[PDB]
């Protein structure tokens, strides 16, 4: 036995009392041997009679820090005081033992108000029938302090924004000399300074000091105050330049070099670190290891004497899986019709159904009771952890789908599941789809068809075992096969494997396993269905030196997450790939992860440790992630509570200003949507309502500062009452212009806002994250496609934020100015209003050009997407030639490609077949930008693939995945695809307006 | 061989009535037979143990456990011990309850290795009572008989069962030489021993028997069982030794190994004219776990239940005032002379060896009266009636009731599986209200005589028409048919069990 000493409460010293314990003993029997022991040794005996063990909890100190014994049911042996003990050779044990304590008022209250900011009760425990949520917060915590330790309060403050990559060539056109002028307004004065490129703000600010320093009065720099209070920071917004990195290395900058606007910047005293605390933390550490269960050796029986049992291996146990199946009860029928209706059961790996069976179709009621046993073919050692037990109630008259729900046969803590159990099944809203995976059952507990079943106990816990990575000691293949498994690894990502290939792999698995590109193929491959099977693929990740050493390629990377692979290690590596990225492809990435983050069996996983990590580690970053996670919550039922609990792991250590600016931002939205609601429910009635009920929201606390959403450094001020109106919308969007409250900001433009209500946008969100991928990767190819991304978001059901762009006008109001209301298109209005609004020739040229350049950039990105196909309707253009589109909220029987109508050629001047300068640049930097994109194919396609996955609610088949591959022309020669381009081009000019004309027509019918 | 493939084809058939009786009598015409047919089951046993087929796992386990306890001597070479241990310490991962039953078995084959011929004497000192000091125990027989209903070989049966055949001193003897027996393999000559027993006086051979059980007990307490067996045999040498008969025992010349059948334990009969099974209380004037009362109720399907009232009701009143606890840790056994059919449908065993029904009947009644030991209780509806004049009483039923030959009151909450109370009230005016046991528990189907119509219910309450006093049946009994009552509340409700095989 294991002699350990439990302090105790009472005193005139605390107690102690030595005792001895199971080596495999559990913490509960190890509680009531301490009770009943306590019992008798007492002092007072009344103290630990009049409360029963749970109410105290078990803390012990490891080098300072204070951990509970959480899981009650854990095996005495698997705790790591027990080994830190042995390393330090203390003994016997030293527990203190601590009465339970009620939360603080101030508690509450925090808690309280991390509720409101989540949009969703967390502390709730209604629709659960698990620990699982409650462990993983706890088990949470330990991340967020580590990595907060580890984080500079200076640059946290400032994040300042940098980057890594080469200037893109035609940029370096602007700079020259490597020199650059800078700007800087100090109180009431502007100097420019010449610096060069790689001159960092430290340097330039000492050489400034340096010049100026016989003429600091003017300057208005106090002579105590040196340069070490001044920092810069760009006028009108609240990013920073610091840190050491090349003047060239900022993302600020970069952008005003490619708008060709003079640089500005401001001094400014650093902002105080003092006010990013965290409240310190309310709770104890968990223990280190809790979902580890051990070794096969020791869970297992054979060996040992039955008293002597405390646990069975799972893998000892070879039955077949059987399950009983009661019955399903639902409070009034879906329909009227006599159908039969029987239950079908799948267990599934991943998206692989493994086995099948199915009951006997009954005549539908309310009520249908079979209490029926099934047995699948496989057998109980041969479960995969994350198994998912599909049950669907089919309605035939085909059959019809009607509900469905998952269970998953291991619990987080590798425990079979087993007892009774009552579920809530979803109802439906193609083929597949990311809800069928979610784990939760329904909340509506009332109205909704429930399902009963019973899965056998046992006199134990079947527990599963953790794989003892032993070493594997396991020639030269023929050529002709290596080139035929090499044409097979060739394939694209989306190419069905078959039998014979999978084979191959598995047996040729030591060649692969060289090869970095071949891992995605090589676990489809494997069977999941077999033990054995299962060890030998540990034993082949054990050796992971030709992966770690591989270069990183996102791309690849992405193919791991997606949900094909449910194993522990493949995402455990892919994290591990991911860890090493920087922070601007993160923020080109993020929300992609955040979609994957669905897929996930399991609620902690090594993607949400790292989604935490990076977020704590910046703001930037933290922003977007809050905000996005936040619309996951109002939105997505089905996930709801893990976002929750990922969230509210998260708020806890941001800090105290972010917490301030994520309450002002919330309530603002709150105000405004509540009456957007309030307005659209029902003339210039309308109007006067509307500013009447903003002249009260003045009069109301909405505040008069917060950053905008979607560009965190911009801090909106006081609304401008009168520019604000309602846009004439089947929606009715509503039209908001605040104004910057930076006093220095240079200029008086508003800051515009389109509020929209009664439609989601995450289909618009999703796409833009695209086109600014892609705009990326055109940027890494050294072009300039001259693209428009504007920051969408969506912050709750059906109400989006939208960015305005100043100075555009749709095509459609531009065709009904001179046309009007009839449907002829004159191509000679775009041109006539382009040049009206650019009196300058040199600007009509450049306006020209620009333009010619985002045609090509957009015709390129819809055709990709395969959602060309745009009403005449929904596209925008500038003042300053510049072309784009919005509303990608309704596009996710001729089919045009994309729209170029006859006065896009018109503008380029080559109407009718004729050709011109103008057309020929036009196509070819269009065969430039899609053969550059085209290099990238897999990348697209998995992109694509997880958005259309997690995307539109609906479900999805391959026809979509098949369009996307056949566009972009894979495997085939560059003529190839120049050739289908130029062809997809010419098949677009010659129709002309008959597609957009017929939409017109069709949207007024 | 083909007496052993006989005795394969005779369990084979029993798996599949008077087969077990049949193989009983089989086997107990040669010892060795015994350890032949152990290996049998083994074979079998292992079958399963890999096709999965949890039904044929109950009965076999009996058999076993029936076998083992019968064998008179089991010879150090053989080995079948050992393979019945591993053969199921592999059942753990079975689900429950199969799981129990591996275990008992493992712990009474761990007794057996210990100290073989432990099971067979504390069965035997048990039912005969002859128990010692350090573990006092004793076992009881009551067989109440409806004479009329009961019929006369049933009678005959009772009567022959309650004849008082054996003596202690017999008692003594039996149990001495089985011991010895088991023990000491074939050096031993029974009959020496037993002619030097029957000179002794009843004194001296409790007292042997005490301290030889004893030994016993102490040796099954022993940690190896290896060196245990050794060191009992050498205590049970030196025991003899000082007795005074040493020379029968551990003869170099081996005998011819005996059966010994179990011995017939103590009986008493009474006739039970009455359903109320009060008859007993009264000869309680005539420790829970020291023995039981194994009542033997002879079984009639129409009094099944109505005795089954009477059951129920005791249960209740000693449940309240527990005082026939004190004296034994009760166990009752139905003996069908549908309380049975349920018993069949769930354990098929029990209905085809129990429900079917020294002579054969006496053995078989024996053999059931000895290996059930599975209790298994019954679905009931309780039910509260309150009064005209504010008096409120509990009641119990499990067949049926008749509320009428007004303005009555019907509310119902029926139910589902998954839990969803859809309440209902149906205030009609109706005159006969029957309820029917339509048939994880069920739903009285409630009738009424208004264009009759009928439907069924979970938990029930009826109000009368302003205080109206409305006749109510028990179970169709027109004895017992209370009356005066203004509200009827109905709702299922859940050591003296329905013992049975399971
Ligand atoms: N980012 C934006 N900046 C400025 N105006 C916009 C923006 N997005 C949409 N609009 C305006 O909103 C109108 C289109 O609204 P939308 O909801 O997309 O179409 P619908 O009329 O079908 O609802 C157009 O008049 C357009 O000028």
């Amino acid at each position: 036995l294991i002699p350990i000493e439990f302090v105790l409460p009472t005193s005139k010293t605390p107690e102690t009392a030595l005792l001895h314990v199971a080596g495999h003993g559990n913490v509960e029997q190890m509680k009531a041997q301490v009770w009943l022991r306590a019992l008798e040794t007492s002092v007072s005996a009344d103290f630990y009679h009049r409360l029963g063990p749970d109410h105290f909890l078990l803390l012990y100190q490891k080098k300072g820090q204070w951990y509970e014994i959480y899981d009650k049911y854990q095996v005495v042996q698997t705790l790591d005081c027990l080994r830190y003990w042995k390393v330090l050779h203390r003994s016997p044990g030293q527990i203190h033992v601590v009465q339970r304590h009620a939360p603080s008022e101030e508690t509450l209250a925090f808690q309280r108000q991390l509720n409101a900011l989540i949009g969703y009760d967390v502390t709730d425990v209604s629709n659960v029938h698990d620990d699982e949520l409650e462990f993983t917060r706890r088990r949470l915590v330990t991340p967020r302090m580590a990595e907060v330790a580890g984080r500079d309060p200076k640059l946290y403050a400032m994040h300042p924004w940098v980057t890594s990559k080469p200037l893109p060539e035609y940029l370096l056109k602007k700079i020259t000399n490597n020199c650059v002028f800078i700007v800087i307004h100090r109180s009431t004065t502007s100097q420019t300074i010449k610096v060069s490129a790689d001159d960092t703000p430290g340097t330039i600010l000492q050489s400034f000091f340096t010049k100026m320093a016989k003429k600091k009065s003017l300057m208005d720099i106090p002579e105590s105050q040196n340069e070490r209070d001044f920092v810069l920071r760009v006028c009108g917004r609240d990013e920073y330049l610091v840190g050491e990195t090349p003047i060239k290395n900022f993302q600020w900058v970069r952008q005003c070099l490619k708008n060709g606007e003079e640089i500005h910047l401001v001094l400014d005293t650093p902002p105080d670190p003092a006010l990013d605390e965290v409240r310190k933390e309310e709770w104890p550490l968990v223990d280190d290891c809790t979902g580890v269960t051990g070794y096969h050796e020791q869970l297992t029986i054979h060996g040992k004497d039955h008293e002597s049992v405390f646990t069975v291996s799972l893998w000892d146990c070879d039955r077949k899986f059987r399950v009983k199946i009661r019955g399903i009860d639902i409070p009034v029928l879906p329909r009227t019709a006599d159908l039969t209706v029987f239950v079908e059961a799948n267990i599934q790996y991943g998206q692989q159904v493994l086995c099948q069976r199915r009951t006997s179709p009954k005549p539908f009621t309310e009520e249908v009771l079979w209490n029926v046993w099934l047995e699948f073919s496989i057998k109980i050692k041969d479960l995969p952890k994350g198994a998912l037990l599909n049950l669907q109630i089919y309605c035939g008259k085909k059959a019809q789908l009607l509900y469905y729900v998952n269970l998953l046969l291991i619990d987080h803590r590798f425990l079979l599941r087993h007892g009774e159990y009552v579920l809530h099944m979803w109802q439906l809203s193609g083929s597949f789809n990311a809800d069928k995976l979610t784990s939760a059952t329904n909340p509506d507990k009332e109205n909704s068809m429930s399902i009963s079943i019973l899965l056998d106990n046992y006199c134990h816990p079947i527990a599963l075992p953790k794989h003892r990575p032993t070493p594997d000691p396991e020639a030269e293949m023929p050529n002709q096969l290596r080139k035929q498994l090499e044409a097979i690894i060739a394939t694209d990502p989306l190419n069905p494997l078959t039998a014979e290939d999978k084979e191959l792999l598995w047996h040729f698995r030591y060649e692969s396993l060289k090869d970095p590109k071949a891992y995605p193929k090589l676990f489809s491959s494997v069977k999941w269905g077999q033990q054995e099977i299962v060890a030998k693929t540990y034993q082949l990740l054990a050796k992971r030196e030709v992966w770690d050493q591989s270069a990183l390629d996102v791309g690849l990377t992405m193919q791991l997450l997606d949900c094909n692979f449910s194993d522990e290690n493949v995402r455990a590596i892919a994290v591990q790939k991911l860890e090493s990225l920087e922070d601007d492809d993160v923020l080109h990435y993020l929300l992609q992860l955040v979609q994957a983050v669905k897929f996930e069996p399991y609620h902690d996983s090594a993607l949400a440790r790292f989604l935490l990590k990076r977020g704590l580690r910046n703001k930037r970053i933290g922003h977007f992630l809050f905000w996005f996670l936040r619309s996951e919550i109002a939105q997505s039922r089905h996930y709801q509570q893990r976002f929750a609990v990922i969230l509210e792991a998260y708020l806890r250590g941001c800090g105290t200003a972010m917490l301030h600016d994520f309450t002002q931002q919330v309530q603002v939205i709150d105000m405004l949507q509540k009456v957007t609601i309030d307005i659209k429910s029902l003339s210039s009635q309308v109007i006067s309502q509307l500013k009447q009920k903003l002249e009260n929201l003045q009069n109301l606390n909405l505040p008069q500062s917060f950053r905008v959403p979607y560009d965190p450094g911009l801090k909106a001020g006081a609304l401008v009452i009168e520019k604000c109106k309602v846009m004439a919308s089947k929606k009715k969007p509503l039209w908001l212009e605040f104004k910057c409250a930076d006093p220095t900001a240079l200029s008086n433009e508003t800051i515009g806002i389109i509020f929209k209500h009664g439609d989601d946008l995450r289909q618009d969100m999703l796409i833009l994250q695209i086109l600014r991928i892609m705009e990326s990767i055109w940027e890494t190819e050294s072009l300039d496609l001259c693209l428009l991304p504007y920051g969408c978001i969506s912050t709750g059901d059906k109400i989006g934020m939208i960015e305005i762009v100043k100075d555009a006008t749709t095509i459609a109001k531009i065709q009904q100015s001179t046309v009007g209301n009839t449907g002829a298109f004159k191509d000679e209005v775009l041109s006539h209003w382009l040049k009206e609004k650019c009196p300058i020739e040199e600007k009509f040229q450049a306006a020209v050009e620009r333009f010619v350049y985002s045609c090509a950039g957009y015709c390129v990105a819809t055709f990709v997407l395969g959602i060309g196909d745009r009403h005449n309707d929904n596209i925008m253009i500038s003042e300053t030639g510049n072309l784009f589109h919005i509303d990608f909220g309704h596009i996710l029987k001729e089919r045009v490609p994309f729209v170029l109508t006859p006065d896009f050629l018109f503008v380029m001047g080559t109407s009718g077949k004729k050709t011109s300068l103008h057309f020929q640049k036009f196509q070819d930097v269009c065969v430039k930008a899609y053969l550059a994109l085209r290099h990238h194919t897999n990348l697209l396609i998995i992109l694509f693939s997880m958005m259309l996955m997690t995307g539109m609610p609906q479900l999805t088949s391959k026809e979509d995945i098949e369009y996307i591959r056949d566009a972009l022309t894979v495997g085939k020669s560059e003529e190839d695809a120049k050739k289908y381009f130029l062809d997809q081009i010419e098949v677009c000019r010659d129709k002309g307006w008959t597609v957009q004309f017929n939409w017109f027509l069709h949207l007024v019918l | 061989t083909c007496t052993e493939d006989r005795i394969q084809h005779a369990l084979e058939r029993c798996l599949h009535c008077l087969n077990c009786w049949s193989l009983q009598e089989l086997v107990s015409r040669d010892p060795g037979h015994f350890l032949i047919l152990l290996e049998q089951i083994l074979q079998k046993t292992r079958e399963v143990q890999e096709k999965g087929t949890y039904d044929l796992l109950a009965p076999l386990a009996l058999l076993f456990y029936s076998t083992v306890l019968c064998t008179p001597h089991f010879p150090p070479d053989s080995d079948l011990l050992l393979k019945a241990a591993r053969t199921y310490h592999r059942f753990l991962t079975w689900p429950v309850p199969y799981c129990s039953i591996c275990q008992e078995l493992l712990t009474f084959i761990d007794a057996e290795l210990k100290a073989p011929g432990i099971s067979y004497q504390r069965l035997v000192r048990a039912e005969q009572g002859l128990s010692t000091r350090s573990h006092r125990s004793s076992t009881v027989t009551v067989l109440l008989l409806n004479p009329v209903e009961v019929q006369a070989e049933f009678l005959d049966v009772a009567d022959k069962l309650s004849t008082p055949g054996p003596s202690p001193h017999s008692a003594y003897i039996t149990l001495l030489l089985h011991a010895f027996q088991a023990t000491f393999g074939a050096h031993c000559d029974l009959s020496g021993l037993h002619r030097r027993l029957q000179s002794k006086t009843l004194a001296e051979l409790e007292a042997i028997f005490t301290e030889t059980a004893e030994a016993q007990e102490l040796a099954s307490g022993i940690g190896d069982a290896a060196e245990a067996r050794q060191w009992l045999r050498t205590k049970l040498q030196a025991v003899g030794e000082k007795a005074g008969f040493p020379g029968v025992l551990d003869t170099a010349k081996p005998g011819k190994l005996r059966t010994i059948p179990i011995p017939v334990a103590r009986c008493y009969t009474y006739s039970w004219n009455q359903d109320s099974f009060d008859i007993l209380q009264e000869i309680l004037l005539k420790d829970p776990k020291a023995s039981t009362l194994r009542v033997v109720v002879f079984g009639s399907d129409r009094i099944s239940g109505k005795v089954a009232r009477a059951y129920s009701n005791l249960r209740r009143l000693e449940n309240n005032r527990p005082l026939l606890t004190r004296f034994f840790k009760l166990q009752f056994f139905y003996v069908p002379v549908d309380i049975s059919h349920y018993l069949g449908m769930l354990d098929p065993w029990y209905e085809r060896n129990v429900l079917g029904l020294l002579p054969i009947l006496a053995d078989m009644l024996l053999y059931y009266c000895r290996f059930a030991a599975r209790p298994v209780l019954l679905q009931v509806y309780q039910t509260e009636l309150t009064f005209i004049t504010g008096e409120k009483t509990t009641e119990i039923f499990i067949h049926s009731l008749e509320l009428g030959h007004l303005t009555l009151q019907i509310i119902y909450s029926k139910g589902a599986i998954s839990g969803r109370s859809r309440w209902s009230n149906m205030e009609k005016l109706c005159t006969s209200v029957n309820l029917s046991k339509a048939c994880s528990t069920e739903a009285l189907t409630l009738n009424l005589t208004e264009s009759t119509s009928q439907i069924k219910v979970d938990k029930v309450q009826i109000i009368g028409s302003n205080s109206c006093p409305f006749a109510v049946c028990l179970d169709q009994d027109e004895r017992k048919i209370l009356q005066s009552v203004i509200r009827c509340e109905v709702s299922p409700c859940y050591c003296l069990p329905i013992m049975t095989f399971s």
